[PDB]
């Protein structure tokens, strides 16, 4: 018999296994940070590998990607200042960036709409081909070390079951209603 | 006099992590001071910091109390120590050196995917396309249909249609095969898989035959 | 050494295993010793009988149906000695502590002529106990002391009175001393000195500063030394007894886990317990902590009584109960940290900070109000915890504790609470003029706990081995799949021009042309993952629900959302694609419309009638598509029983009915299947296990839980006898009857049993606490806090499920009876297989008893969630950002399901053709 085994393909690759997740790295020489996005949708920079830092980058059209804060459920936009933050919500016009790389090996991504730099810093520039690079925008993609255990949020929160009171009757909740009837 | 050790700039040892490509130049510096003159010493993740350790060697700058690099590589990874001490008491800082191995290059697509196939009519087809690219690439499954009576448009271009386009809630591993049920005469023609990230394109097409029984 | 606690809170932590959590078995070390405590003023009474003088509880009781609570009387024990005996002899007790009436021996506080009538009262009661066999353990200061040595010296602020306790000390050795081998001077000193003389909430005081309490406390740590050299260099040569002073303390929690936090905890276990410990057991010093905040107000001990202090115990009497506990501790003394009740760790705190003593503890239990009489199950599982957590700390943590003493023989004058409160286990009646005792549930306890000395194995909580049935249904559940309504191909309609030479690139053409194909099941790119997470997991029935108020909308059935049918279709056949039967629910009780189409609900929902006929054509509806794939139907998946009113459920009994006999006649010859309901079964189980009016009142919560909507399918084909008697009953008749039309549609209508267990809860007749008592039902619901619980607080019983499989099959016949739903949530939010594993693996387990040992027609077990993505921490697949990895319990389920069972070392691999019809065969 013939028999149909499969194809050439060498698995999966960088992070944990497939969490195909990165951390955008950024050096000034001076300090150095990671693209992060609160749940907030505020970007700052971290300096190591933090769960809000973590970013999926998926291409869109031909060259362009998308950059999702896989923690906060929020994708990185820019507006028409330069600014770039969070948002819920995906939209083409704003939350979409070209990836190039240059010849130092380093990342830059730039907003197709408004031609300004994505960078950590307050130097929102526009690009150039080979002249000077503002700072905070040179990039690069630096694979996940986080074990994915850590990228759910706990909700035991629950401030003050039963208070102090400090007259408690039944401390160890031996006594506990169902909540019956209506 | 009997000062100890103590850092004159801390505002230079802020950068803790330090990520560079291959074949770049790191610098570690810990300025310190102190009567008399201190010691400074490197550790490799806790052993011998010897020049005999590392290909091309380096350069320690004690006007600057710094340490130049020469072409890093991934064996040079991990964590640095300097340590300053002169009489009582020793300080000491821990960077992080990460050498960053990456290549860009246009989507690579297997050879002999998509496969001509004919399996008749009523039968499943499934057509595949490994992809892979550093940029993370984007995939499409188009299919040559025809308008009208002939099936080239303007300047020398046939018609297309869009069949199966990643997204934003897309696996990048379903966009590997393209899924035909049942089948019928109408989808006899010509698919495409056109993959590209940020540099180049790359595409194979494969023809599908439908028969009878 | 002093510090060497504040590891505690740092071991305690992290959780080790979940069977130390729970530690069902184990007993005590051999001679541990059982004892049971009684103080002079809560039991003795008779202030001035035969010449006694007067305490200081006797004035301030006098001087503040009477009106002022007071201990004249008491419990009266004072005349009763074989009263109280005989509770000693059927206890089964080793030891009984109790203490002298200083005021009673010495009426004159000069030490002059001793009462020879009192001393023949202590005398009577050692020569019985000598009889029985009940060594004695005597504390000679129990908060009573003279009046005429408060107006003559000033109390015990006045450190005169070392000696004049001395003498009072001596004869109770000279006398008592050949009997008596355990010896406590000084009954909590910490309430003595600081709510005696600072406060004033006890017999003296009139609240002038707390630098009094700590001068007082200083004179009594003197005393008691003195007491003790008295006995070591005297005494002690001759007779060989153990003397130590009774020390209560609290513990305390931290905020944060911060090293703030921690330190302050410490801070305030030294101010409770180390004031009067460290001095004691370490160098006869007050601890660091006090010396630094009373660097002015604390007294100054001289280097000559440090070493007087210092090693004036042979054992540490640990006291632990409601005395100062969330009641007479000072507030500031917490320094902003949480009380707890946990005993565990606090014999463990203090087995650190005193170089590993040996730990006996004389004063325990908890209490009730004062209305509660002979049954008292919140104090006998208090009770049974504090003992729970002793036996842990010797078998796990390595606590040298060396005797148990339960508090309160009998009821009495409960110090400042008059008495409102009761803590004895045998009941006392005050009102009566024979105040005879009657043995309460927790005495019950205590004496079977002790002739077995702790808790041994039992054959009901063993490891059953064995195998389940051939075609035994393995499976999940999934009671909200996310829709997947986007299509992943063959969406996009328009043409577009690739321009293959120059940019590849498409440009699209500003025409219309082409068309659209059927849409497949591929084009649902969601099936296929969740196929693929069922085919690792061994799972062979996949269990969901539909989603009404999405299939019709407008809640008639003319404008129906093929879209998600054809979803449905999809999920149910690639489910058979890879030999997964699909049990599919029509309605649940979730979404703000009681699981309804917003037309429906706003109509009334259930309450309008109309709404069961709705329901019968839905169903038809579901039948026709689905029918061809699914061949096990679910009607109602656990309606909240308890939360639905009488009308509601009428209409919802209609509903299923209807449905079922749509199923029965019009599909049921062409599709080979069965349809029933899913009813949850929590168990119930008496408080007292022996209190008739526990288990009535556990049979009536279990007939509104299950035979409300069972009993008028499954049973008699009519509600409840308990439920409509106990309803008549209260005049409240709002429960509708049965029409024969109704009877003859609702009565049968079922092709097997679902059940729905997921913990067990606890039930007592008599009103522990009015703010959380049941009055619809009169039952107060509590829970047993030995069991292990969930961070939810569900508790983890496996016999539970034994016990409410039974009771179904004896309230309903022998019947196949599926498992449709059992879980339980997330745990320490990070090793969260640590109770689901431990949880499967016995609850699994006991079902299998039930099919063996009790002869269940079990047909299939179906574990609660398999992702936390639709139900949260109930799932047995993890979802951290868009990523399912499988937990350690889909490993330790397969296990099961691979082995069918728990199977040991005829090993049979039967494939019985087709047997029970639990199920059937592709
Ligand atoms: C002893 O106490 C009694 C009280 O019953 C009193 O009458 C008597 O005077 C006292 N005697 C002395 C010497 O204090
Ligand atoms: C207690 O008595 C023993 C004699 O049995 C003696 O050796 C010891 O020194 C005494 N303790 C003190 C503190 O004097
Ligand atoms: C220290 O003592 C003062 C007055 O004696 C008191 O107000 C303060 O609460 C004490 N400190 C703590 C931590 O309780
Ligand atoms: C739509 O449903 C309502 C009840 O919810 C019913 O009264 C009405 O006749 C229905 N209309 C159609 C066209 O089915
Ligand atoms: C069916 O419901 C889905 C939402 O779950 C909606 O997207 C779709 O348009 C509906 N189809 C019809 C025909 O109403
Ligand atoms: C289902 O079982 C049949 C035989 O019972 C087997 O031939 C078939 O391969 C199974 N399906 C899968 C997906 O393995
Ligand atoms: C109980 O029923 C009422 C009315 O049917 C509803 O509003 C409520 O959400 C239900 N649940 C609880 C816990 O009260
Ligand atoms: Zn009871």
């Amino acid at each position: 018999d013939d028999k149909a085994m499969g194809y050439p393909n060498a698995s999966p690759l960088l992070g944990s296994s497939w969490g195909g997740l990165i951390h955008l790295y950024t050096a000034t020489a001076r300090n150095s940070y990671h693209l992060q996005i609160h749940k907030n949708g505020h970007v700052d920079g971290a300096p190591h590998q933090t769960i809000y830092s973590a970013l999926m980058i998926r291409s869109e059209d031909a060259g362009f990607v998308v950059i999702t804060g896989v923690m906060s459920r929020r994708y990185l936009c820019m507006d028409f200042r330069g600014n770039i933050f969070g948002s819920h919500y995906f939209d083409p016009e704003n939350c979409r960036f070209q990836h190039q790389t240059l010849e130092n090996g380093y990342d830059v991504y730039h907003s197709p709409q408004y031609h300004f730099l994505v960078s950590l810093g307050a130097a929102k520039a526009a690009f150039l081909p080979g002249m000077n690079p503002p700072p905070y925008s040179q990039f690069l993609s630096r694979r996940n070390e986080i074990p994915l255990i850590h990228f759910n949020t706990p909700i035991p929160r629950q401030h003050t079951q039963s208070a102090e009171d400090d007259s408690e009757r039944d401390p160890l909740n031996v006594l506990k209603p169902r909540a019956r009837m209506t | 006099m009997p000062v100890a050790p103590y850092w004159t700039s801390p505002e230079k040892m802020e950068k803790k992590l330090h990520a560079v490509p291959a074949a770049k130049t790191v610098k570690f510096k810990c300025p310190s001071s102190g009567t008399p003159q201190p010691t400074l010493r490197w550790l490799k993740n806790g052993k011998e910091f010897k020049p005999d350790h590392r290909i091309g060697g380096y350069k320690v700058r004690y006007a600057t109390w710094s340490i130049i690099m020469d072409s890093v590589v991934p064996s040079d990874k991990g964590n640095y120590t300097c340590i300053v001490e002169n009489e009582y008491g020793s300080i000491n800082h821990t960077y992080q050196l990460d050498v960053v191995e990456r290549s860009p290059h246009r989507p690579i697509l297997q050879a002999g995917l998509p496969a001509n196939k004919t399996v008749a009519l009523g039968s499943n087809v499934e057509f595949m396309c490994k992809v892979y690219s550093d940029p993370q690439p984007h995939i499409q499954w188009l299919k040559h249909i025809e308008v009208n009576g002939s099936k080239i448009g303007p300047d020398n271009l046939p018609y297309v249609q869009i069949l199966k386009t990643a997204g934003v809630n897309t696996t990048d591993k379903e966009m590997e095969v393209l899924h035909l049920r049942n089948v019928s005469f109408e989808d006899a023609g010509e698919y495409t898989c056109l993959a590209g990230n940020s540099i180049g394109l790359s595409h194979h097409s494969a023809w599908l035959t439908v028969l009878e029984a | 050494e002093p510090g060497d606690g504040a590891q505690t809170w740092a071991r305690f932590s992290r959780p080790p295993a979940p069977e130390a959590a729970g530690l069902f078995q184990g007993t005590f070390p051999d001679g541990f010793l059982w004892a049971v405590g009684s103080a002079a003023y809560q039991t003795e009474g008779g202030w001035q009988q035969h010449g006694k003088g007067a305490s200081i509880w006797d004035t301030f009781t006098h001087h503040p149906p009477l009106q002022p609570a007071t201990g004249d009387v008491a419990s009266d024990s004072y005349n009763n000695v074989f009263r109280d005996t005989e509770a000693l002899r059927e206890l089964g007790v080793t030891h009984y502590r109790f203490s002298i009436s200083w005021a009673r021996v010495l009426p004159n506080g000069s030490a002059g002529v001793p009462n020879r009538e009192g001393l023949r009262y202590y005398r009577r009661l050692l020569e019985r106990l000598r009889e029985l066999g009940v060594q004695p353990v005597v504390t000679l200061y129990h908060w009573d002391l003279p009046q005429r040595l408060q107006d003559a010296y000033g109390g015990w602020a006045n450190r005169a009175l070392a000696d004049h306790f001395r003498d009072y000390a001596e004869l109770c050795f000279r006398h008592f001393g050949g009997q008596v081998k355990y010896w406590i001077t000084i009954d909590n000193p910490y309430v003595v000195a600081w709510h005696g003389y600072a406060t004033g909430r006890l017999a003296p005081g009139i609240r002038g500063s707390p630098r009094l309490g700590y001068l007082v406390a200083h004179n009594l740590l003197l005393a008691h030394a003195k007491v003790w050299h008295l006995y070591n260099t005297s005494f002690r040569p001759t007779q060989g007894g153990q003397v130590s002073i009774a020390l209560s303390s609290h513990w305390i929690n931290p905020r944060r886990m911060t090293d703030h936090s921690i330190k302050e905890c410490q801070k305030s276990l030294d101010f409770v317990l180390g004031w009067f410990a460290k001095p004691v057991f370490i160098d006869g010093d007050y601890p660091e902590s006090m010396k630094n905040n009373l660097s002015s107000i604390l007294p100054d001990f001289t280097e000559s009584e440090k070493k007087f202090i210092k090693g004036t115990a042979d054992f540490f009497a640990l006291c632990f109960g409601p005395t100062l506990s969330f009641q007479l501790l000072d507030p500031h003394m917490k320094f902003r940290q949480l009380e707890s009740p946990n005993l565990r760790q606090l014999l463990s705190w203090i087995d650190l900070e005193f170089n590993h003593p040996q730990i006996f503890i004389v004063e325990n239990g908890w209490f009730v109000s004062g209305t509660t009489k002979r049954d008292d199950a919140k104090y006998m599982y208090y009770l049974k915890k504090f003992i729970m957590e002793t036996l842990k700390a010797i078998k796990l943590d390595g606590v040298d504790v060396i005797g148990y003493t339960a508090w309160s023989l009998m009821d009495g004058f409960e110090w400042h609470r008059g008495y409102s409160i009761r803590r004895g286990l045998f009941y006392v009646d005050f009102l009566s003029q024979d105040k005879m005792l009657l043995p309460k549930s927790s005495a019950l306890f205590y004496q079977k706990l002790i002739e077995k000395n702790g808790f041994p194995p039992l054959p009901e909580n063993q490891p059953l081995e064995g195998t389940f049935p051939c075609d035994f249904a393995w499976g999940v559940v999934d009671n909200y799949i996310q829709v997947d309504t986007t299509l992943s191909q063959f969406t996009d309609l328009n043409v577009y021009l690739w321009d293959v030479h120059h940019s590849k690139r498409l440009i699209k053409v500003d025409g219309v042309v082409t068309k659209k194909r059927k849409s497949y099941c591929v084009d649902f790119a969601a099936i296929q993952p969740q196929i693929a997470l069922l085919q690792e997991m061994h799972v062979t029935h996949f269990r969901f629900s539909l989603d009404w108020a999405l299939i019709l909308p407008l809640g008639n059935q003319s404008q129906v959302n093929h879209t998600i049918l054809q979803y449905y279709r999809c999920m149910a056949s690639e489910l058979v694609r890879v030999n997964i039967t699909p049990v599919v629910a029509l309605w649940q009780p979730m979404a703000p419309n009681q699981g309804l189409p917003r037309l429906l609900a706003r109509q009334g929902a259930w309450e309008n009638p109309y709404t069961a006929l709705a329901f019968a054509e839905y169903a038809r509806l579901c039948f026709q598509e689905l029918g061809h794939h699914v061949k096990l139907w679910i009607t109602m998946n656990e309606p909240y029983t308890r939360n639905m009113t009488y009308s509601a459920g009428h209409n919802l009994l209609k509903a299923h009915a209807l449905a079922w006999h749509v199923y029965n006649e019009k599909f049921r010859h062409a599709q080979n299947g069965k349809i029933s309901i899913a009813l949850q079964a929590d168990w119930i189980e008496p408080a007292c296990p022996f209190s008739q009016k526990d288990k009535e009142v556990a049979e009536r919560v279990l007939e509104f839980d299950i035979g409300w909507l069972a009993e008028p399918i499954f049973g008699s084909g009519d509600y409840p006898w308990v439920m409509r008697d106990w309803l008549n009953q209260r005049n409240n008749f709002l429960l509708p009857y049965f029409t024969e039309d109704e009877k003859k549609l609702i009565q049968g209508t079922f092709d097997f049993l679902a059940l729905s267990h997921y913990t067990t809860i606890l039930v007592d007749s008599e009103k522990e606490d009015p703010i959380k008592y049941n009055d619809y039902l009169e039952v107060q619901e509590m829970t047993d806090i030995t069991w292990l619980n969930s961070p939810s607080q569900v508790a983890v019983v496996p016999w539970g499920l034994r016990k409410v499989l039974n009771w179904l099959k004896f309230k309903y016949g022998d019947l196949p009876m599926y498992i449709i739903s059992n879980g339980i949530d997330d745990g320490l939010h990070a090793e969260d297989d640590q109770l689901r594993v431990y949880y499967m693996q016995n609850y699994i387990n006991e079902a299998l008893k039930a099919h063996i040992l009790d002869g269940i027609n079990l047909c299939g077990y179906f574990a609660y969630s398999f992702n936390d993505r639709t139900a949260p921490r109930f799932g047995l697949y993890r979802y951290a950002a868009d990523q399912f990895e499988p937990k350690a319990s889909m490993k330790h389920y397969r296990k099961i399901i691979d082995s069918n069972g728990f199977p040991g070392p005829r090993f049979c691999p039967e494939e019985f053709t087709v047997c029970t019809e639990c199920s059937f065969f592709h």
